[PDB]
């Protein structure tokens, strides 16, 4: 394949097999990754070399609730304090059932995640799909509503009674 | 201090809610002295809870430390106890904490809750010092909230959910385990002499589970088996502890030089007169294997050790299948070839 034994890349090689713990190998019917594409998530996990938040982040932005069951939710994590609040919150605002279900099995209870403040900011997001709250706000204020108006849970009472 | 301790009444029972997981149960506790009278407790578990009196006991013991098991074993495993334990009407008694063995029980438990219906009564004997809040269930005879989330910088093991029933043990101190062992033994030793229904006079069968372990197990497994009623016990092969220990050692009845393990004091440091004994009482040991040998059901493994473990006559079997309604036991271990029924 090179010019015989005279020139070689055995250098690079070697380079790269002192690297090796980023390296990860497909094999058809081996002992794990049986998927090319889970082969290619789980490569990213270990490979970021951040916390378990950040990996949680990770896999509720891609939307793959198996990976995080099976790759992430393993025995003896060290999830830190008001981590898995904030994972909560960010699965709430972006739509993601699965990954409620899955915290709500882990662990988080609902009767002390939700206060006043993270409820007036679940009202307040711009993610996920359209809605016509702000069209209801506006037409129970009776119009006059200044650009960038936050909603406050006296405004949700309002639109409700109405 | 040599156990210098204040006879305080109870200032802890009632119900908990377990907030966390995706379950809606409820389980009644107390908290009583570990020097306490079996007869008060089964008259609370019978009119206080409103148990019906079992027709079956599983004491399942293990080692008090997490493991792993293999995701085949698990399967042959939760299954096959949680159909022996609620096809036949029985009694679970476990350790009560989150450690070990009991963790693989409760996920048993929710494998089942979620395809079947119907109530297993599992009741956890658990010291009280080791609970993750002491506090919080302070309020007796009223709903206390419990957070199944537990932080393991904390020293303490959070309480099991899934389970029925707790009774606590406090001997005056925390952190330590053993204020249990004893109030569970007296405790299963006077319901082995309770009187079934049956007016026979046979009492309800005991029966012993024996999943992981450790150095203890085998002292545990032979105060079984030197009882005065002869319990029999079930091990299982794949976990890898002392079980797999006493599944290895059930081959070859009565090779020393197999000795080192790197898990006691060397060579000098042994148990090997407990486990000599425990294999010269061969005759109750029963071992499952996943398919290499017959019995391949836990749930079959578990009943067919108490027909031959009663050490009675063919009626006291015909009754006992009768009284679990398990009409297969009967017809395939019982009513068999040769059984010479009395007139």
């Amino acid at each position: 394949y090179t010019r015989t034994q005279a020139q070689h890349l055995f250098i690079i090689l070697m380079e790269c097999m002192k690297k090796k713990e980023l390296i990860t190998v497909f094999r058809m019917g081996s002992e794990g990754h049986q998927d090319i594409d889970l082969a290619i998530l789980t490569a990213l996990l270990k490979g970021a070399n951040a916390s378990a938040p950040d990996q949680l982040s990770l896999a509720l932005a891609w939307n793959r609730v198996d990976i995080a069951r099976s790759q992430i939710f393993i025995y003896g994590q060290q999830w830190p304090v008001g981590s898995l609040e904030q994972a909560m919150l960010d699965a709430l605002v972006l739509d993601r059932v699965d990954f409620v279900k899955l915290l709500i099995e882990n662990g988080v209870s609902m009767h002390r995640f939700l206060t006043i403040s993270r409820l007036e900011e679940l009202y307040n997001t711009r993610h996920g799909p359209s809605n016509t709250l702000y069209h209801l706000v506006r037409d129970v204020k009776k119009g006059n509503l200044p650009p960038d108006y936050r909603i406050s849970l006296i405004d949700i009472g309002l639109v409700i009674e109405y | 201090i040599s156990k210098h301790t204040q006879l305080s009444p109870t200032d802890a029972f009632g119900t908990i809610e377990f907030q966390g997981g995706g379950h809606s149960n409820k389980a009644m506790y107390v908290r009583v002295s570990f020097d306490t009278k079996p007869d008060l407790l089964l008259h609370l578990m019978t009119k206080e809870w409103q148990l019906e009196l079992p027709k079956l006991l599983i004491s399942v013991h293990g080692g008090l430390q997490n493991f792993e098991l293999q995701p085949k074993l698990k399967q042959v495993f939760g299954k096959g106890l949680i159909k022996a334990a609620m096809t036949t009407g029985a009694w679970i008694f476990t350790g009560g904490v989150n450690t070990g063995v009991i963790r693989h029980v409760g996920d048993a438990l929710k494998d089942h809750a979620s395809k079947s219906r119907g109530k297993i009564c599992t009741i956890g004997i658990a010291p009280w010092g080791i609970v993750e809040n002491q506090e919080d269930l302070i309020g007796r005879d009223v709903v206390r909230p419990y957070q199944t989330m537990s932080n393991p910088m904390s020293k303490l093991t959070v309480l099991n959910s899934m389970h029925s029933h707790f009774i606590l043990a406090d001997n005056g101190t925390t952190g330590k385990y053993g204020a249990e062992v004893k109030l569970r033994r007296q405790l299963e030793k006077h319901i082995s002499l309770q009187k079934i229904n049956t007016r026979i006079g046979q009492g309800v069968p005991v029966v012993a589970l024996i999943v992981e372990g450790g150095p203890n197990v085998i002292s545990i497994v032979l105060e079984y088996l030197r009882d005065t009623p002869p319990v029999p016990v079930v091990v299982c092969d794949g976990s890898g502890r002392a079980s797999d220990i006493l599944a290895f050692g059930h081959k070859y009845s009565e090779v020393t030089i197999q000795k080192t393990f790197t898990y006691t004091r060397t060579q000098a440091q042994h148990l090997f007169i407990i486990l000599m004994e425990c294999m010269k009482k061969k005759e109750l040991i029963t071992v499952f294997r996943m398919g290499s040998e017959g019995h391949q059901d836990i749930d079959l493994a578990i009943l067919t050790a108490l027909l031959k473990g009663a050490n009675a006559s063919a009626p006291d079997q015909l009754s006992l299948a009768l009284a679990w309604n398990r009409v297969d036991i009967a017809r395939s271990q019982i009513f068999i070839y040769g059984q010479q029924w009395p007139v």
